[PDB]
């Protein structure tokens, strides 16, 4: 099966032609197993994935920025009211 | 080709340095080797897998994020908590 | 390698990684080339820094010349990435060392924070424009 | 985009933004409005007159040409 | 799932900011 395989790594419809035959003679006396075993559906969905990572990332960059601007104000305003109280502290 | 893939394995600028030239050669000669075939299943595979990596990254960052803000959550609560002590 | 034999030329690829078991190898350096700067000798390794790195990216930087009949040991990048393969715990420091060093020569936090900067450049365009439109 | 500014200006997620609160919208922000400009600013978007910018009055400003 | 999340942290996020911010302003008034 391997060589087959390797062999038909060359050509691209050969493999085609040979499994639409093969459905075929199986046809011919107990075709397949499910006659409805009959893809690009899940590259979709893998590039939708991948689309939806993209955004939450792009939100997500923005919203750290955001936070981060934040947390520097809340900072800076607890570290004025540390110092206001600092004199008494210290006094 | 296989050989010669692989004596272009340290030498890439000398690989796309044939590939085109070869391209002007079909071009000068030949069916101009027709660029309204594609522009880029193996590339869809491709996308797949760099969307994969993608969202495990947005993922690993996302929680490293979280763990960095509910750090400073705590260390704010805690600053917050010393500044009540010490005034009262 | 016989005597005067260039093991390593400069502004070569230099994938592998020579060892020496029996003989003396000398790097030719100085002004204007032919200088001997540095003779290695049996048990000295040479050429390692470039089995961590990628397709054409560890042009060499001198010549090596064989003093005499050399006995060396290469060990060519490509089996090392053979055998890399089969060992991802080794792979993953080997590629941290090769960080380590790439990074101490040049001198999705930064994507995010870029993406931010892009966002308020866009936001302050329009803020300039309104006060321009509210002052006009 | 527009969302994700106020929430990242509007530390409180209250819906409301304070003159103060502009300030930790600076950084975060790509706007310059503190001090005096920042209340300036506020009763400018503050159409209400509250003293805080609203998540409507700050699409409002950010959407006004 | 990693969108909800997002939208659940960032809910909670500005609850805990906005707590943070009521009483930095209660401090700062009552200094």
């Amino acid at each position: 099966k391997d060589d087959l395989m390797e062999a038909l790594t060359e050509y691209p419809d050969a493999k085609g032609m040979l499994e639409e035959k093969g459905k075929q003679i199986l046809m011919k006396d107990g075709l397949l197993d499910i006659n409805i075993a009959n893809p690009k559906d899940l590259e979709e969905k893998v590039t939708r994935m991948e689309s939806s990572v993209d955004l939450l990332q792009t939100r997500f960059a923005r919203i750290l920025a955001e936070y981060e601007s934040m947390q520097q104000k809340l900072k800076q305003r607890l570290t004025k009211v540390e110092k206001f109280l600092k004199p008494l502290i210290d006094t | 080709k296989d050989d010669l893939m692989e004596a272009l394995t340290e030498y890439p600028d000398a690989k796309g340095m044939l590939e085109e030239k070869g391209k002007q050669i079909l071009m000068k000669d030949g069916l101009l080797d027709i660029n309204i075939a594609n522009a880029g299943p193996k590339d869809l595979e491709e996308k797949v897998t760099r969307m994969e990596s993608s969202v495990d990254l947005l993922q690993t960052r996302f929680a490293r994020i979280l763990a960095e803000y509910e750090s400073m959550q705590q260390k704010l609560k805690q600053r917050l908590t010393k500044v009540e002590k010490f005034l009262k | 390698y016989l005597p005067n034999d260039y093991v390593c030329k400069k502004g070569e690829i230099g994938r592998e990684m020579y060892i020496i078991q029996a003989g003396q190898v000398q790097v030719l350096g100085g002004p204007d080339g032919k200088s001997v700067l540095v003779t290695l000798k049996a048990g000295s390794v040479f050429g390692e820094i470039s089995l961590l790195a990628v397709g054409g990216g560890n042009r060499r930087t001198a010549n090596v010349v064989a003093h005499g009949f050399t006995n060396l040991f290469i060990l060519d990048k490509k089996d090392l990435n053979e055998i890399l393969v089969h060992y991802p715990e080794s792979q993953k420091l080997l590629r941290k060392k090769a960080r380590r060093m790439l990074r101490n020569n040049n001198k999705g936090r930064g994507g995010r924070l870029a993406l931010l900067r892009a966002r308020l450049k866009e936001l302050a365009a329009l803020e300039a424009a309104a006060r321009q439109q509210q002052l006009l | 985009e527009i969302r994700e500014a106020f929430r990242v200006f509007d530390k409180d997620g209250n819906g409301y933004i304070s003159a103060a609160e502009l300030r930790h919208v600076m950084t975060n922000l790509g706007e310059k409005l503190t001090d005096e400009e920042v209340d300036e600013m506020i009763r400018e978007a503050d159409i209400d007159g509250d003293g805080q910018v609203n998540y409507e009055e700050f699409v409002q400003m950010m959407t006004a040409k």
